[PDB]
């Protein structure tokens, strides 16, 4: 049971490493994205 | 005489089925019964008795074949008929039934 | 993505049986996904059916009760039912709606899918070629299935078809001669069974490679009408995107039918034949045809649709309008299920259309074709012979009679009788048959070539 | 026999435990995005021009001759510039004269981010504008692509149609 | 030309301000473009019929109105694409998109606009002369075989103003302009033709023209003509890919059309696979099939409106071309899934359902369908004829033929090929059942018969005598043995397996019996029955008394000549030609006669 | 406690009687008793949501019923099992949950039957051609099934041992005799093989002396399942002697058949039919044990005297 528990954590550590590489740029995209607003009319609008 | 005259129902298609499925595996072993004494028969060629219940035997498969099997199938034909009829009588009613709430909605707005 | 906020309402007309109706709403859509919260806090998910101008109806899947035409608000999420999908999802197990029910997260998307789909273009359609194995020698011996068919399991109602169905799960694979997957889905499935289904592929260590659908008898019934495109959308996504091969299994597709009708009448639609809904025949292809191979991908997708025959009647529309378009059937009898031999399948009615393709050197072993016509006409005789002996008797029988009654005896004990945790591969089940066939002498064998038996026949 | 199950058992929770390990890793990227639109929201000028924005597009999506704009109270300085912006703003682009009003008896939360939420003239329909609930509408829907950045690509998946 | 979606029931759209509309105009609904029909019309509101998934369809939607109706495109191009059953070119949207789906709402024009066509004028024409429908202007060389003719539109006429120089054209240019009444009309090379509409011709004539398939059997015994209407059933293991390919490959029809209705996707895929690989030799070139055909392909899972509106988009092409003067041969796979679809879209409509739950119309859909179908004398001055036969398939479920579908196609079509799948498992083939099938153009062909071959239409009805005769003397045999039978029928018996044997069964899996030429089917066919007259001549002449003739006299007598018989069809027509088979087969009756008077 | 409901009462309480039964049923499961809950009809509550679907003017499906008939019924029979119940005492208990589908005919088409098969685990039907037989309890036991098998194997493996494969056997008879029934029907046991003629007449001991019983007699007015068990034992282990006894001496000069066998040991029948009577309650279990013990010995000493 011992490989079964060694291999998980090998596991959690590499997605530890690996989201900490860009974690900056992803949260920075995504408060862009949500910062600029872009109002739009429906698209059905008609007047 | 041309029916078996059962009143239509999905319980007569059951049993017409089951029915007719018992007719045609008797028809089957009668049959095989005919064969075994015709070739029996055939090797003595207790002779005459042999020649008298291949007869009856005979007599009997026709039958099956020749009345009793196409009187159920053409009762379970005309099950299957006339269930469909009573089908389409129900869907007559139930097309009338949601046109008028159609126009009891219409007159409401 | 959108990007749009969006409008919750408060506004309803009033609320009939599985719908609700509400006004003054903008530029609704039809399919249209939304959730409700009910004066209790209690929230609820529904789908547009209908919008006529600004009353857009939407058919609750949970009940209705509880909810009033005054305080209950409904937010709008301006798209249709898309769900996540994903390659880790395989080795999950969610609920009709696509929620784990595992204790696991929330599936983390590679990308959303309409469930619906579109038909795959016919100018790619790739013929089937190579074999899956089943494990089930019954169904590989005899009417094996193709990678890329869609055959359908036909049971009475008592009959164990979710034993074989389970059995099929753990078993299934390539012939082997890493890249196989199955997508289960259960619709309208009772308590003990979904837990017969969860268990039993966990236990056995073949979770790894499924993903698992339960949609249960006390279920939103809508929910049962997504559970199979949820499965199949999973399908596609492995299959064709992620270059795999992925074999469907569709239970108890009689309660799905079952769950359309209640649809088709929340519409107020008229019934069509046998209450069944009109479009029933072109609903079923819908499920059933999102399957088989595509030009320029090694992927594949196919079918065991699994269904109940309301009282043991083929003519009844739901295997009547399933086998009408799909290619052959397995056949689950009863009477082999009482004389207590499982599985129960009866070879004899029977039929795999694509077995031509599917056996033969280069996919199984060079005398699988041969092998089968021999059985099957053995078995035919067997049949005959044991129905004639019931009419002249033990003695009336000669030599020839007697060694066809030996083999149905060790046929059924041998080939089709097999045990739920017995994993019979090709080889094994083709050589099981060598050995009943040389029960026989070479000059009865009529069906195989001189040069198969002088190959395999001997020793 | 029974060592199978076992086996089974482990190696199904070690995925699960993996699976549920990188979900806590997104949950806690959200927290932290949470956090730094509380940052932006602390500031005046980038925040108004949000609020600007956020106004206009409550209106396009709801209109109605009468609406309400509801916010914190700390922010009605900024509503309030917002909505003497948009409203003309708004009459030119759909052609509809529009009452537009702030509440000021009710208030949003405190504790809330930031952003607005408007109402209609009799208070049944409402547009879910805040800050905290676009950001997770856009975080959901973009989130295939937060899983690649953060993890990586899917290696075996070769066809994206 | 737009109006606005108001709502949504499932796939009935229903939209508002839309009053210049006609009922079965075409719309494209939504943003996606999704393709339907008007149906029911009431005020300025209209109700339409979607044929693919309405999901996502708002209200306030656009509807762009398409002043044709359901019609087919008709151009240079339509010659070795597959078309969906409303006109789709399922090979240029699995090309354009990279796909392996259908887009919903895809809008892919039916004839590409990307090809620069080889256009020749008539020469006949100048500016300023009277041209009028069905006329032909110019040639278009689309390939090797087939040269695709483009005439006039019907129901248009008048004075030629202009026309285009000979050159490389698109199908978006302008080709011929005429005026009619101070009506200026320009036209390119492609026409379209409402689906539903059948296209008019000056007279229909009598079918004469035997259609030579390549098969013994289905012609000698069940002769099909060109412009007749048959019917094959469809089963799994009735062997229907002999006819087919036999059919595809060797008749003398100059373009083929094969058309899905609504099959199983493996089955659409086999049949798209196995037609590129068809070949035959033309001028001594082997060339690929698909340069004269055009297929129109439907699986179960097409929208209902493209599966039932298959069967008149292939007729709809079939006609097209027949107008050019060509024979046409038009394959359904299977009208059961037709009237299957048919069916579904009346249950849809909650119209009142009659036999077996079909629609109340079926027959006369079905008889308008076939009626279609024959022999014509073409529109324009250039005074051409041309036919269109159909051969399509039906598959009841069960296989009965109480299904109101199958039961009112046999009341209709002139010719049933009937198969059976008892002979497939004896490895029978072709499987025709004989007892079964019939062909009511005998009299048709007797004109035909009498002028180029003369003794073929008494040698027909002797065979059928022969071949009855052995069913007839079934019984007799299986009760005796052979035993107490006249020598007279022993030689029927004895006979008539030599047909079912080395005539009527026919292997196409061998160069030499690939296609068997009329002259020498009836080459077979009049040796064999000359040798029956013999045989009972021998017998008959001789069973007076004393000193008689029996069938094993002959058969042991003449053994070199039975088996010479048996071998006739060893004789590949690619390698000897008519005058040696000829020969050989005439030196064989005399050997044959004179076996006999040693006999004698 | 029962819920009491008769025909005339409002359409309304016919349909909510099903769920009065059912609540009250879950309150005592979650005191970690084991509920058993009975119904006298399912059909009548099929009944009442037919006529309120049409007092309703709602769309219905086939044969008048709602097209949600399945969802109701569904509804009412998932709400069983034995539970882990909420509550501190970490307490289990169960509802166990019997139906009862009124009979318009054998036809499963029936929407009730047809909803019920698609949910219930266990299905035990009533043959209408024992009924007329007076053949009582009246079950076809070739229709019927239970989906329980492989639940219950570890309990029957765990306490007895011996029940699995009776029970295999069992059913493995009943078949085979309705297969040579057939048959008998139509040539009069004309040809029969030994093996046969020995399934016929211990099926024949089985219908009448194991799977029938007068439920109003001291007897049998419950029949313990260790005497089930005991009973089923004997009865199938004279069939594996007595078809061991003619194959093995098939083909020889002492050939055995049944006549032998009857006339030789016909007081064994006899017993065999007479198991039915011990009496339990009245008589003690180690006394029917032993008895029937005792019915094995001479059972083998019959075979070992015969042969």
């Amino acid at each position: 049971s011992a490989e079964v528990e060694q291999a998980t954590r090998r596991q959690v550590q590499g997605m530890q490493s690996s989201q900490q590489r860009n974690r900056e740029r992803v949260l920075t995209q995504l408060l862009g994205m949500v910062c600029d607003v872009r109002p739009q009319v429906h698209p059905n609008y008609r007047i | 005489k041309d029916r078996i005259e059962i009143f239509p129902s999905r319980m007569a298609q059951t049993i017409m089925k089951a029915r007719l499925k018992g007719a045609q595996t008797g028809r089957n072993l009668l049959k095989k019964k005919s064969d075994a004494l015709t070739l029996r028969f055939r090797q003595i060629l207790s002779f005459v008795t042999l020649d008298e219940a291949i007869k009856i035997t005979n007599r009997r498969v026709n039958a099956i074949e020749h009345v009793i099997i196409p009187r159920i199938e053409r009762t379970l034909a005309y099950i299957i008929t006339e269930l469909d009829e009573r089908e389409r009588e129900e869907f007559y009613r139930l097309k009338k039934i949601q046109e008028k709430k159609k126009i009891i909605k219409e007159k409401s707005e | 993505y959108l990007s749009q906020p969006r409008l919750t309402y408060k506004t309803v007309s009033g609320v009939n049986g599985p719908l609700v109706i509400l006004d003054h709403v903008k530029f609704p859509r039809y399919a249209e996904i939304v959730h409700l919260t009910l004066p209790d806090g209690t929230k609820r998910s529904g789908q547009v059916l209908e919008v006529s101008g600004s009353k857009a109806v939407v058919q609750v899947f949970e009940g209705t009760s509880g909810i009033d035409a005054k305080k209950t608000s409904c937010e709008f999420t301006g798209d249709i039912l898309r769900t996540p999908v994903s390659e880790d999802m395989l080795g999950r197990v969610f609920n009709g709606s696509g929620k784990p029910i595992d204790r696991g997260p929330v599936v983390l998307a590679e990308d959303f899918l309409d469930i619906m789909g579109q038909p795959i273009n016919p100018q790619c359609r790739i013929y089937p070629e190579e074999m899956i194995q089943t494990g089930i020698s019954a169904i590989d011996g005899m009417n094996s299935i193709a990678r890329g068919q869609k055959i359908p399991i036909f049971s009475a109602a008592g009959l164990p078809h979710n034993e074989i169905a389970a059995q099929i799960c753990r078993q299934a694979g390539l012939v082997k001669k890493e890249n196989f997957a199955i997508v289960f889905a259960a619709m309208g499935v009772n308590m003990e069974t979904a837990r017969f289904f969860k268990s039993d592929f966990e236990e056995n260590g073949s979770m790894d490679n499924v993903c698992l659908f339960l949609n249960l008898a006390n279920d939103p019934t809508i929910e049962r009408i997504i559970t199979p495109r949820l499965a199949l959308t999973t399908a596609e996504f492995l299959a064709y995107q992620c270059e795999k091969h992925v074999l469907v299994i569709l239970t108890d597709m009689s309660s799905y039918a079952e769950a359309l009708r209640e649809v088709s009448a929340a519409r107020e639609e008229v019934p069509g034949r046998r209450g069944f809904p009109g479009y029933m025949y072109t609903d079923l292809a819908t499920i059933y045809e999102r399957a088989g191979r595509v030009e320029g991908r090694n992927g594949s997708i196919t079918q065991i649709p699994i269904l109940t025959m309301p009282n043991d009647d083929i003519t009844h529309p739901i295997p009547d309008l399933t086998g009408y378009i799909t290619e052959g059937q397995i056949y689950v009898d009863r009477q082999l299920h009482n004389r207590q031999i499982y599985p129960p399948i009866n070879v004899l009615p029977s039929l795999s259309r694509l077995m031509k393709s599917a056996i033969g050197e280069g996919m199984t072993r060079k005398d699988h074709a041969d092998v089968s016509n021999q059985l099957y006409a053995c078995y035919a005789i067997g049949k005959d012979v044991q129905a004639m002996k019931a009419v002249v008797g033990e003695e009336a029988l000669t030599s020839d009679d007697l060694l066809y009654l030996e083999f149905l005896q060790k046929f059924e004990k041998n080939f089709i009788t097999q045990g739920p945790y017995e994993n019979r591969t090709v080889y094994e089940t083709l050589d099981i048959g060598w050995q009943l066939l040389r029960i026989f002498p070479k000059e009865m064998l009529k069906r195989i070539p001189q040069s198969t038996l002088s190959e395999f026949y001997p020793r | 026999q029974q060592k199978k199950i076992q086996m089974s058992n482990l190696m199904n929770q070690a995925r699960l435990k993996v699976l549920r390990a990188r979900d806590d890793l997104i949950t806690d990227l959200l927290n932290e995005a949470k956090q730094r639109l509380s940052k932006v929201v602390k500031d005046t000028t980038r925040y108004q021009v949000l609020l600007d924005g956020l106004v206009l597009q409550g209106l396009y999506q709801l209109l109605e001759p009468r609406m309400i704009v509801r916010c914190r109270k700390q922010d009605f300085p900024l509503v309030k510039a917002a909505v003497q912006k948009a409203i003309p703003m708004y009459k030119i682009a759909t052609k509809k004269d529009v009452d537009v009003q702030i509440d000021l008896e009710a208030y949003l939360p405190e504790d809330i981010a930031g952003g607005v939420e408007i109402y209609n003239g009799d208070r049944k329909i409402k547009v879910s504008n805040t800050l905290e609930s676009r950001l997770d509408l856009i975080a959901q829907q973009m989130m295939p692509e937060v899983r690649g950045a953060l993890f990586g690509a899917n290696a075996n998946r070769k066809f994206l149609d | 030309t737009f109006g606005y979606v108001h709502g949504v029931s499932g796939p009935v759209v229903t939209a508002c301000d839309m009053a210049g509309a006609a009922m079965y105009e075409l719309v494209r609904v939504g943003h996606s473009e999704l393709v339907g029909e008007i149906i029911r019309l009431e005020g300025d509101m209209a109700t339409i019929q979607v044929y693919e998934e309405t999901s996502g369809v708002s209200v306030g939607d656009p509807v762009l109105r398409t002043g044709k109706p359901l019609s087919v495109e008709l151009g240079p191009g339509i010659m070795g694409a597959i078309f969906d059953g409303i006109q789709r070119p399922l090979s240029d949207i699995s090309s354009q998109t990279q796909s392996i789906y259908i887009p919903r709402g895809v809008n892919v024009s039916a004839l590409s606009r990307d090809i620069k066509w080889e256009f020749i004028p008539s020469k006949n024409l100048r500016v300023g002369s009277h041209i009028t429908g069905g006329d032909i202007y110019g040639i278009v060389n689309e390939n090797s075989l087939i040269k695709h003719k483009i005439m006039l539109p019907p129901r248009s006429r008048g004075s030629v103003t202009y026309i285009a120089p000979p050159g490389n054209y698109d199908a978006s240019d302008v080709v011929l302009e005429l005026e009619f009444e101070g009506v200026k009309e320009k036209l390119s090379m492609v026409q379209v033709w409402p689906v539903r509409q059948v296209r008019p011709v000056t007279e229909k004539l009598p079918a004469n023209h035997p259609l030579l398939t390549g098969q013994r059997v289905l012609d000698a015994l069940f002769p099909c003509v060109q412009g007749g209407t048959t019917a094959i059933p469809g089963a799994f293991g009735c062997g229907k890919t002999v006819i087919s390919q036999s059919l595809s490959k060797y008749s003398n029809s100059d373009v083929i059309i094969y058309v899905g209705c609504g099959e199983r996707g493996n089955e659409m895929s086999e049949v798209l696979r196995d037609f590129p690989e068809l070949t035959m030799e033309v001028d001594g070139k082997v060339e690929s099939i698909m340069k004269r055909t055009a297929l129109v392909a439907n699986t179960s899972n097409m929208p209902v409106a493209a599966r039932e509106a298959s069967i008149y988009t292939g007729i709809t092409l079939s006609e097209y071309f027949r107008d050019m003067g060509y024979h046409v041969s038009m394959m359904a796979d299977s009208t059961s899934r037709w009237a299957e679809a048919l069916r579904e879209i009346s249950g849809r409509l909650a119209e009142m359902p009659a036999d077996s739950g079909y629609p109340a119309y079926l027959g006369a859909r079905l008889a308008s369908f076939y009626e279609r179908a024959g022999r014509v004398k073409c529109l324009g001055n250039p005074e051409r004829e041309g036919s269109v036969s159909i051969v399509g398939a039906v598959s009841p479920p069960g296989g009965d033929f109480s299904d109101p579908v199958t039961s009112a196609t046999l009341g209709i079509v002139q010719v049933f090929w009937g198969l059976d799948k008892k002979l497939a498992q004896r490895k029978h083939f072709p499987s025709v059942n004989w007892l079964i099938s019939y062909s009511k153009y005998m009299r048709a062909l007797d004109e035909y018969y009498d002028k180029h071959f003369t003794e073929f239409v008494p040698l027909r009805t002797k065979a059928k005598e022969i071949l009855q005769e052995e069913e007839d003397l079934a019984e007799i045999v299986q009760l005796v043995g052979k035993a107490s039978l006249a020598e007279t029928d022993k030689i029927t018996l004895e006979v008539a397996k030599l047909i079912k044997d080395d005539f009527l069964q026919q292997n196409g899996y061998t160069p030499y019996d690939r296609f068997c030429p009329f002259y020498k089917t009836v080459g077979m066919l009049s040796n064999m029955i000359s040798f029956y007259d013999m045989a009972r001549r021998a017998v008959e002449t001789t069973a007076q008394s004393d000193n008689k003739i029996t069938w094993s006299i002959i058969r042991e007598h003449m053994g070199e000549i039975l088996y010479k018989l048996s071998s006739m069809k060893f004789k590949d027509p690619v390698k000897d030609g008519e005058a040696k088979i000829k020969a050989d087969y005439a030196q064989l009756l005399e050997d044959m006669q004179n076996a006999f008077r040693s006999l004698e």
